[PDB]
This record gives structure tokens, sequence and C-alpha cells, in this order.
């Protein structure tokens, strides 16, 4: 059974953004809430409907009126950006109910342009009969980027694996394409280029044998 | 305080899981202990929790397969899950609980493990390859470079990796891992240090595959 809970939302920063889980088997429960940031385990910030937990600052706040509870989050910062849960104990059935989870995103975060670092393979990889051209793509905002690469100036058709971007503990991203290629496929060009283009912006790294 | 939970890294379908979870900083008699997993989607599920006296809960859905037990002079808690099933897929985390009971009962997942990742499968452990990536200042800012480890082919998720035996942590970024086509995982973990401490300074990245039980120590050097 998972409790009910708010649709993801978006809250300009200074606002206030409420959050709120709900259910039959809710009733007068007392409703913890738990928060999830990338990169971390979760954390308890409410507990029993109400009680701030330590390192809950006092712009979060908990209460419950009939089979709704609601977290309400005062003066809203992009640190609070992350997902919500909701929890309550049912000693008739003996189980743990949690809610669905809910999606913070704070609005009006800046653009964040990528770093951009190509790696060209290792003398060891070559020696062990392969090799892979790295390039690494980090704190961009927002989490999309498009990802090409060249051998000298043709377009690179085969060989290429990329993540998809990763949010990390900033709040911006990550993303990293690799370029597998024989050793003879790397010497035999004059270079190969990574090119990561980013709202619009472009960077290209190059690295030659 | 949960250490990391302890697990297989991957699981055959129709297997048994099983997870080790270790008290640090204090008694695994003193609380309930319970076991939550979070799924590749970001949700949550309780499966069970426990008391080292045998008061225990499970949850009904898994209560045919589910077993929880505590050892208190290994302060440990361990959770077996038989008969596993591609949903069984998920990140299992350890906690520490509150417990209440007045005119009400209440509990409350107070402090979290950092979760032990289950992988649902029938490939094998694969161990990774580890190649330098050779420090380069031509993308870093003044005085600085990039160095790191290429840590290729391995599955299941994840690899841990430290520099320096965990001397070195300013300017660490591990990258999440690719997968690839074949089904293995690789990644890169880079390093941005002081250009003048390429002399003078070391630097190993240790790289712990525990489902393989492989590990490495490699130098990188310009």
């Amino acid at each position: 059974y998972v409790l009910g809970q708010s649709s993801s939302m978006s809250v300009a920063p200074g606002q206030t953004a409420k959050i709120s889980c709900w259910g039959y088997y809710m009733g007068t429960k007392p409703v913890n809430w738990y928060q999830l940031k990338p990169g971390r385990a979760p954390s308890l910030i409410i507990s029993y409907d109400d009680e701030r937990a330590s390192g809950t600052p006092a712009r979060f706040s908990g209460s419950h009126s009939g089979s709704t509870a609601t977290l309400t989050i005062s003066n809203v910062v992009p640190a609070d950006e992350a997902d919500y849960f909701c929890q309550v104990w049912d000693s008739k059935y003996e189980e743990i109910y949690f809610g669905g989870g809910t999606a913070l995103t704070v609005l009006g975060q800046p653009k964040a342009a990528p770093s951009v670092t190509l790696f060209p393979p290792s003398s060891e990889e070559l020696q062990a009969n392969k090799a892979t051209l790295v390039c690494l793509i980090s704190d961009f905002y927002p989490g999309a980027v498009t990802v090409a690469w060249k051998a000298d100036s043709s377009p690179v058709k085969a060989g290429v694996e990329t993540t998809t971007p990763s949010k990390q503990s900033n709040n911006k991203y990550a993303a990293s394409s690799y370029l597998s290629l024989t050793p003879e496929q790397w010497k035999s060009h004059r270079s190969y280029s990574c090119q990561v283009t980013h709202e619009g912006s472009t960077v290209e790294k190059t690295v030659a044998p | 305080a949960p250490l990391p939970e302890s697990g297989p890294g991957v699981v055959r379908p129709t297997g048994t899981l099983s997870l080790t979870c270790t008290a640090a900083y204090g008694s695994i008699s003193r609380h309930f202990w319970g076991w939550v997993r979070q799924s590749p989607q970001g949700t949550l599920e309780w499966i069970a929790h426990m008391h080292h006296l045998g008061v225990k809960y499970v949850n009904p859905s898994l209560k045919n397969r589910v077993s929880i037990s505590m050892d208190t002079s290994k302060n440990q808690m361990s959770l077996t899950l038989k008969t596993v099933t591609a949903t069984d897929a998920a990140k299992y985390h350890c906690v520490r609980m509150g417990a209440r009971m007045s005119d009400i009962a209440f509990f409350s997942f107070g402090d979290w493990g950092p979760g032990s990742l289950v992988t649902v499968s029938s490939a094998s452990t694969k161990g990774p390859s580890v190649f330098p990536l050779a420090p380069s200042s031509k993308s870093t800012s003044g005085g600085t470079a990039a160095l790191g480890c290429l840590v290729k082919d391995y599955f299941p998720e994840p690899v841990t990796v430290s520099w320096n035996s965990g001397a070195l942590t300013s300017g660490v970024h591990t990258f999440p891992a690719v997968l690839q086509s074949s089904g293995l995982y690789s990644l890169s973990s880079v390093v941005t240090v002081p250009s003048s401490s390429l002399g003078t300074q070391t630097y190993i990245c240790n790289v712990n595959h525990k489902p393989s039980n492989t590990k490495v120590d490699k130098r990188v050097e310009p």
C-alpha cells in the first residue's frame, strides 16, 4: 500500500512549497517525512507529524489534519531540491506505508556551462591491444548535453558509449562519453575530437597520438 | 549508526539474497533496526525490522520468503530474501530506527546506511581492468592538472574508488558508470591537483570491486 502524495512540483526561490500526503489508511497515524538528495542516504527531516529532526531548519514544518498530512517548506532555496517521502506505521495490520515520493525542483537556477576533459588512450591500454578515449563533462545546468566525436574532421559513426546526465550533489549535472578504437585506428588518424554542445554553445577538445 | 551494508552485488533469479548490517559507534541491542529498499525508480519499500529480543515485523507481501535475525555478539543484523525475482533489484538500506509506544504505536527510520546495491542477473561477476589517465593541464585552472583512473568492463555495480588510501579527497570526482551493450560497466575517477605536486606527490587510485573480490592500486604518473 502506497500513500498518496502531491504531484512533483516546481517552486520559485523565496516562495513556499507544500507537499501533501494522504490516504484512507493514513487516518490519524503520525507522519514522518524523509528527504532524499543525490549522493546521500535518505534522512528523516520531520517526525511524528511535526517534530523537526536535528539539522532540519525552522523553514521546514509539518502538519496533519484528518487523513491528510503536509510538509510546508518556507523561504525555499535551491538546496531544498530533492525527493520527499511520507511514511506511517499501521499498528492494526502491522505494516509500514511509504508515500510514492514528490520531486521538488527550484526554479530560476542560472545556466552553467560544462567543464570538459578529454583523455587519450593510455600507453598501458594500447599494450593490452585496446584504445579508449574518455570525454568527461561536469558541472553543467540544465542537465541536457549533446556529445559528438570526430576522427580527424569526420563524424565518428561507431564505438561511442555516452551516459545519460546524472544530477550531482550541487544539483548540476555530469556525463561521460567513451570512444572505443583499435590501436590501429588510434594511430592511423591525425587526431580525434570530443564535441560537447550545451544550450547551443559547443566546446571541442582534441587529442592526437 | 550502520556501517556500509554487506551484500553479494548480484543474485541469480530464484537464488537467495543475503545481506549483513554492522552497527558502529554503539550496540545493535538498544534499538529496533530495519531494512528498507530503494528501487531503481527511486521509491521506498519497507522489508522488515526487529529488536534483538525477538520482536520482528515483516512486510506481509514478502513474509513467505523473508528472514531477519540479529547477532548481538557481532553487533550485526542479517536479512535473507529467498527465491529472488527481477523486482527484488534495488539498493537495500539498513536503518537504526526510533520507536514509541503510548496510546499510539510508532516507528521512525532515524539513521540510514548508504545501502547495498543488488542486481538480479544470471551473468557472472567480472572484475575491472584499470588504466591510468595521465595528468593534463589543458582543461584545468592555473597551476592545476587533472589525472585519473579508467575502470573498465566490470559487473555488477558498484566499484568503490579512493585516492592515496583515502588521504586525498579534495577535488576528487568519480563519474557515474556507463552501461555498455556488453552488459558491462565502465567509469572514470579524476582528481584535480596542483601542477607543482606532480613531482612531489605520488597519486594512486585504490579501486575495489567487492562483488568480484578484486582490488587494484594504480599509480598514475605523468
